[PDB]
Formats: C-alpha cells, structure tokens, sequence
C-alpha cells in the first residue's frame, strides 16, 4: 500500500 | 544491428550491449533468427544479392571509428585500413575476431607513424587486453612487407625500422 | 548576447536545477528490509566544445562553416556536464529522525547533453581567432 | 610438530574451560572434570602421534581427516579444490593449516 | 567563464552513445544486485512439510505465499499442493489473499 | 541503470534544431528567418 | 548448529569412546552427551580458524570421487604433500569435505 | 571423394528402463556418483573403461555421453544396467536409442571462410566476434558443421554413420575449392 518512489524538491 | 549492417554502417557487439543490457546468448540466437527470416522473406519477396553486406567480419568498417576515438590522423586511418584489408591474405590471423585484428593493425600503424600514445591507453579506450594486442603485434612483426603500404614507404613518410623490437 | 549566453547563462541554467533527488523508503514488507535510500545526481560545471560533426559511421571530425554549409550540416558544439552521483542509506525505524550517510560510491564525469548551435564569429567559433589569410584559407569572406 | 602440539593443547584447554558451568548445571561433582581429563591425554599417550606436555561397491590404523571447502573446479582431468581450515594427518603425524590446493589427474 | 575543451573532438565523442567502453559505476544497479538471489529446492517427504506447516500456523494463523516461500523454502507447485489440502485462502475478508488453516483444524 | 540512457542528448539537440530551423520558438512564430543574402547592405 | 562431520577425527573418536565409557559407567546421560558433542564441534570449529599460520600443498592421483548428502568424498593413492621443505609420500588417503554454507 | 574418413569422438544415446529410481539411494550406494539437488534434479556418474558419463534421472530415463562408437555405448549401457541391477533396483532394456553423433576431421589446407560464407550463405551464419567457427546448417541430412580457418571441420548432430559420411562427402568439393596463400 506504499508509494515506492517519491520526489524530493 | 541488422539495420546497421544493412546500410554499410555496421556496428560491433560490445557497443550494442553497452546500451541494451542483454546477454550474448539470446542476442546471438535472435540475430540468427532475424537473418534466417529476413532471407526467407527476401526469397519469398524481392530477392537481394548480398555482395558483402552482412559479412561476418566486416573489419574494414571498424577502423575509422576506433581511430577517431583514439584521435589519430586520417592518414593513419587509411594506413590501418590498408593493413586490415591485407590481413585477409595472412592465414595465421584469419580466425581472429575483427575487433582484435582491427585493434592490432591500428596499434601497428601507430607504432609505424610514431604517434605518441601508449598501448595501455589504447587498451583502456578500446577495452582490449594488452596481452592480446601484444600477441597480435608479435605475430604481425614477422609480416613486415605484407602489411606496410608500399606507396607510404615509397613516399618515405614511414620506415620499417620505426617498429620497436619484440 | 550569444557570448553572454554561452559563457555565463548556460552555467546558471545548469546550476538552477542541478540537484535531482529520488527517495526510496524502507519497503516494510518484512522486518529485514528497513533501509531508506536517497539518490542525488548533481550537475557540476558545463563545458562547451569546439564545433564538430559526427558522421554516419560514428566518425567525428571538427566542422568548419564552409563545410557545414556545403554538406547541409549543423554548425553546433557539444555540451558536457560533470555529473556527480551520491547514494545515501539510513536505518528506517519509527519514532527516529532519518539520518542519511554516504556509501562512498561517488563516480566522476563528462556526459553528452546535446549540441548547442554556435553563432558564427562568437567566442566559440573557429573564425574568431582566425587572421585574414587564414580566413581566406577557410573559404570565407573577410 | 610443536605447532600442532600447542594447537592441540590450547584446544583441549579451551574445551575443559568452556564446559565447566554446563557440567555444574547437571549437578555432578567437580571430580568429573578431573578424571575425564585423566582418561583423555593418557589415551593421547596411547595414540603415539602427537607429543603432549601434559565387483565394485562401497564396503584406528587408517589415514583420514575432516575439513571444509569453498569451491571445486572440475575439468575433464583435473579436480582442483580450495580446501580450507582443517587438520591433516600424514604417517601418524598431525598438522594444522589454513588453505590447501588439492588437485589430481583423472585416470 | 565557461570552459572550452581544447583537445581533439574524437576524444570527447569516445564516450558518446555507442561507446564500447562498458559502464562500470555501481549507481542504481538494482537489477544486478537483486537478480543474484535464486531459490532452489527439491521434493522432500510430505510428513516433515506438514509438521512444519502445522508449527507455523500454530505460531500465527495468517501468512502470505511469498512469506511461506521464503520461510519453508518450497517449490511453488509442491507448496500449493501441500497448502490446498489442509488450508485455504481468504477471498473477501479483511485478511484476504492470505492463507489460513481449515476450519476443522482450528480447535486442534 | 545506464548513464547513456539516463541523459538523452537528442532532446536538447532536436529542440534547438527545431527552434532554429522553423520559425516556431518552443516545444511567437517566425523568430528565426533565412538570411537575406542578396547584397551586403541587405 | 554446524555439520556433524567431526565424529571421525582422532579427537573425535577419542571423545566418542570416552562418552561410551561414561555411558557404561552411568554417570552421564545420553542427550547430555549429544549436546556436549554439539558444543565440542562448535568450539573446535570456531577455534580452528583464528590461531594458526601454516600451509601445505597436495600432489596426488585420485581413484574414486563422490558427492552425496551435500558432502564430498575422495580417495587418493600415492599422494605427495609438503610441510609448511620436507616431503613424504602417502600410499592411501581419504578426503571428506563439507560446504562452507552453514546449516540450520 | 575424400582422402580422409572423419572419426567420431562423442556419441550420446538414451535408454528407458521402465522403473522408478530413488536418487538418494543410488547417490549414496554407488561409488563414483555425484548428486547436487540444489543444482540439477538428477544424479551424475561415469565409468572409465569406455570413459562415458551417465545422466541418471528419477523416471528411469538415462543418457550416455562420451562414447566413441556404437559398441562402446552398448557396453557402457550394459555395465550401467548391471550397476542398477546390482545396486538394488530392477531395470530392463525397454528402449535404447542413439540420438547424437559428433565427429572431427581435417583437410590440411587453409580455407577462405569469407568467400565460403559469401557463396554458401543460405545455409551458413558467420559471427567471428562470438565464435571464430562458421556454423553451416545443411538441409539434407540434418547435420550442422563448424568450420575453421585451420581446416578442422566438426560435424555435429548425427544419428548414424551414413549421414555424417555423406555430409562430409557433400561438403568436401565446396570447401576444397578455397585456397589461401
């Protein structure tokens, strides 16, 4: 239920 | 790679596999399947004469790219082209791969024109073991007059004594 | 304007969005996998080369504007950037602030990002430092 | 060998050192630690190997040892192996080593 | 100022596109470092499998298929053949897609 | 991961070549025109 | 729990005949003997790897090999070994090896 | 015609026994046997006086490799069946079939392989950067050939002697026409 990759500004 | 070999602009295997992370097994088998099915489709459709377009070695096409990666002058490129063309006459290097014979011919012409680059740098750039280059240079050291371009020594720009001893 | 764009504005544009960070969390599907990773790529300096052209067979030679005009080529120079890669790992446990540490795997690093067309007689073209008779040698009008 | 003798001495010292509390957990007397020593090295003096200061089927006074391996490289004739961390015996003489490269030609 | 490379253009294009220099950096080589783990197992007798399965359901009632594969180290076909005889998967409950023991073996 | 596949140089190359070849700027019209080589004053 | 290979050593068969004498005397029970053999193998396996420095090489000719129950068995005849040199020939020798991967 | 008859070096055959075999029992009881359950789901053995290797499977199928001739494979299968009978299992020669025969030969002259691949291209495929030997697939019979610049020709994928012999007889005139130096 997780999001794996994400963007860090 | 079939498209590269179709237009006399053929590439090698290592630079293809540097881009596509694929093993040699399925790539070779897929190449054989492609060649068989394209020849079958050409026989079913418009027949085409090969006249050395999907030749296995094609070592004459790999000379100027490696010379440009080494930054050699174009006269050295033409001399290495003549050397690679004349390597078909020698029976002791006929079974060698086109890449290694191109590399050793390029190194021989570098030592002929006294281009100040090392064999270690050539091995680092062209990803060839220095032992293979040394073995090719040793086996081509006896064949002096069969590889050096006769009008190059007729013009006096190169000489046979510039090659270092083995 | 073209000299200002090549010499200064290219570097500013690279340094504006040089840092690019991708974050991977623990993937808590099992208790052995509790590692958070952070991959940062940073574009360092930009280098612009002299004008050149690559051929069909991969042969690259320096291109001059007369040859570029006759062969229907583009009078462009490659751009390279010094990219630095940083990989960070951390123990991902609840109730504790994440502290990322370097894995000491930093490879460096010119990589081709594109051919910028070069305005003639800029600070980058061949004709800039050419003298008079050199400029007729290249089949150009003085 | 003196090296194998001191290795055997420190091995038997560590063995009689680490297990005393586990034996005391069983409720036996401390003299069990004593006489079990006396049957050991005396039997070693009966071994007479190391000097102590104390038609085709599978079917003591025999040469044998036990060891550990990591990788075995097998060819048509050669049978090389990176054998590691055991104790060998040759003609009733025990020796201790780190690594051995064993190879033999197939008949 | 920006830096102009004064060397030969071919040296700069050596690292371009087709470059038969192989890539050597270990940045994000996840496919290389997670394809090296392979599971291999054989057909051991059923009795020890059933005893270990009963022990693990006695430890906790609900498990996933990949968790069972990484715990008891079985082939997928043989693990399925051992599971479907004495256990079943939840279809619509809150613990769906998880194997659990049969209702007749709850009281054991 | 491949660094050559990571950065696609043809994005910048094709963007610059399309913006300088045609008059369209981006992705204003007629920003770039064919040079008028009729006389020197032109 | 390591492998149970260590039973055939000279210290191994010395221990098994000693525990046979204890069983005949009846002051040490059975599972106690099994666990003290287990910790004996543990102690010797941990302490055989750290405090030794010598080497050898083996030059021989095999006759029969086998790989069963995840252990390797070899027989070698007329083999030659070097001490740490000094060399001596062995008429018959048997090699039993276990994998470096730890069990249990 | 040919001045030299090619000789064989490996014959691979199979025999089905019609019985169930336990891999652990034949791995432990037999002397020269190896079994890696984590790697290959069969037991491997070999014998020296024909120098042949047996792939023994659990279903009773078994494969013999490394036979020089047909009678060598026959006696190897006989001794393997004796080993199975004497090890504690019942087996019978229900079906024995030879399925692979290879051979090697020399012509003792260099061959221009580039011209060979240019002329006989519809049956051959060349890739010297992977393997220096030309792979030739002739349509009748089903024999593959490995061609080398030293004149060493390797014929592979045969079942009997007449097909490999006629394959060499057909490949001799199209290869003897090429001469180097």
């Amino acid at each position: 239920l997780r999001r794996k990759t994400r963007q860090l500004k | 790679l079939i498209g590269c070999r179709r237009a006399e602009v053929a590439r090698t295997f290592k630079e293809i596999q540097s881009l596509i992370h694929v093993k040699t097994k399925e790539f070779g088998k897929t190449l054989n399947i492609m060649k068989n099915i394209l020849r079958g489709k050409s026989e079913d459709g418009f027949l085409k004469i090969d006249t050395d377009n999907m030749s296995g070695a094609q070592n004459l096409t790999y000379i100027p790219r490696f010379c440009s990666h080494l930054g050699l002058p174009m006269q050295v490129t033409t001399s290495a082209e003549y050397t690679a063309k004349k390597c078909k006459e020698i029976k002791e290097i006929a079974g060698k791969s086109p890449i290694t014979i191109a590399v050793v011919s390029i190194y021989l012409n570098i030592l002929l024109f006294q281009i100040p680059i090392t064999a270690a740098k050539v091995g680092q750039t062209l990803q060839v073991t220095e032992g293979t280059i040394k073995s090719g240079y040793k086996i081509l050291y006896e064949h002096r007059d069969k590889l050096v371009d006769p009008q190059l020594i007729a013009n006096g720009v190169v000489s046979l004594d510039n090659l270092p001893g083995v | 304007s073209f000299n200002q764009f090549v010499d200064y504005t290219l570097q500013d544009i690279i340094c504006e969005d040089s840092t690019l960070i991708l974050e991977q969390l623990a993937q808590h599907t099992t208790e052995s996998d509790n590692i958070s990773r952070k991959y940062e790529i940073s574009f360092g300096k930009i280098y612009v080369t002299k004008p050149m052209v690559n051929e069909s067979d991969g042969v690259t030679h320096a291109l001059y504007p007369q040859e570029a005009r006759l062969r229907n080529l583009t009078y462009s120079s490659g751009l390279f950037v010094d990219v630095k890669k940083r990989t960070y790992e951390a123990i991902d446990v609840p109730g504790r602030e994440l502290k990322y540490e370097l894995i000491a795997e930093e490879s460096e690093g010119k990589v081709f990002i594109g051919r910028l067309p070069i305005m003639l007689r800029s600070k980058n073209c061949y004709l800039s430092e050419a003298t008079e008779s050199d400029l007729y040698k290249l089949k150009e009008c003085p | 060998n003196a090296e194998a003798s001191r290795v055997y001495e420190i091995i038997v010292e560590s063995v009689v050192n680490e297990v005393r509390e586990d034996f005391e957990n069983a409720g036996i007397d401390e003299q069990t630690l004593q006489d079990l020593k006396n049957i050991w090295q005396k039997k070693l003096t009966e071994t007479k190997v190391t000097t102590f200061s104390w038609d085709y089927l599978i079917s003591p006074d025999e040469n044998l040892m036990l060891c550990l391996y990591d990788k075995v490289t097998r060819t048509k004739a050669r049978w090389k192996c990176s054998l590691k961390d055991g104790v060998v015996t040759i003609n009733r003489n025990d020796y201790t080593f780190q690594k051995a490269q064993v190879e033999a030609e197939w008949v | 100022r920006i830096t102009t490379l004064d060397e030969t253009v071919g040296v700069t294009m050596s690292h371009t596109g087709m470059s038969m220099r192989s890539d050597n950096s270990n940045f994000l080589k996840v496919g290389r470092e997670k394809a090296k783990s392979n599971i291999k197992s054989i057909r051991m007798p059923k009795k020890e499998i059933l005893d270990y399965l009963f022990k693990l359901f006695d430890e906790y009632d609900y498990w996933s298929l990949k968790g069972l594969k990484e715990r008891t180290r079985q082939p997928e076909a043989h693990l399925k053949e051992c599971l479907d005889k004495v256990a079943t998967l939840v279809k619509k409950g809150p613990y769906a897609f998880k194997y659990t023991l049969r209702p007749e073996y709850k009281k054991l | 991961f491949n660094m050559k596949l990571a950065i696609n140089a043809k994005t910048i190359t094709s963007g610059l070549k399309y913006a300088l070849a045609t008059g369209n700027w981006g992705e204003r019209a007629g920003v770039s025109q064919v040079l008028n080589r009729y006389t020197y004053s032109s | 729990g390591y492998y149970e290979l260590y039973r055939r050593s000279t210290i191994g068969n010395s221990l098994v005949d000693a525990l046979d004498t204890l069983i005949s005397d009846g002051r040490i029970e059975a599972s106690l003997a099994m666990r003290v053999l287990e910790t004996f193998d543990k102690v010797v396996a941990e302490t055989l790897k750290d405090n030794t420095q010598s080497k050898l090489t083996v030059k021989g000719n095999l006759d029969t090999y086998g790989f069963c129950d995840d252990v390797w068995t070899f027989i070698v005849k007329n083999c030659q070994v070097t001490v740490e040199q000094s060399v001596i020939s062995v008429d018959k020798l048997r090699i039993v090896a276990c994998n470096s991967k730890k069990s249990e | 015609t040919s001045g030299i008859v090619p000789t064989l070096q490996n014959i691979v055959a199979t025999v089905t026994l019609g019985c169930r075999l336990d891999l652990k029992t034949v791995a432990l009881h037999a002397r020269n046997a190896e079994y890696n359950p984590k790697r290959f789901a069969a037991v491997i053995m070999r014998i020296r006086e024909p120098k042949t290797t047996a792939l023994i499977f659990a279903s009773g199928k078994m494969v013999v490799t490394g036979a020089k001739s047909e009678d060598d494979s026959k006696l190897a299968s006989r001794k393997y069946a004796r080993i199975i009978q004497k090890i504690g299992f019942a087996a019978k020669f229900t079906d024995f079939k030879i399925q692979n025969i290879v051979g090697s030969c020399d012509v003792k002259f260099p061959i221009r392989l580039e011209g060979l691949a240019f002329s006989h291209g519809t049956f051959s495929s060349y890739e010297p950067e992977l393997f220096p030997g030309l792979i030739y697939r002739m349509v009748k019979p089903k024999i593959v050939l490995l061609i080398f610049v030293s004149g060493k020709i390797v014929l592979t994928g045969a079942k009997q002697r007449e097909e490999i012999y006629q394959a060499f007889e057909a490949i001799y005139p199209v290869l003897s026409e090429f001469r180097k130096m």
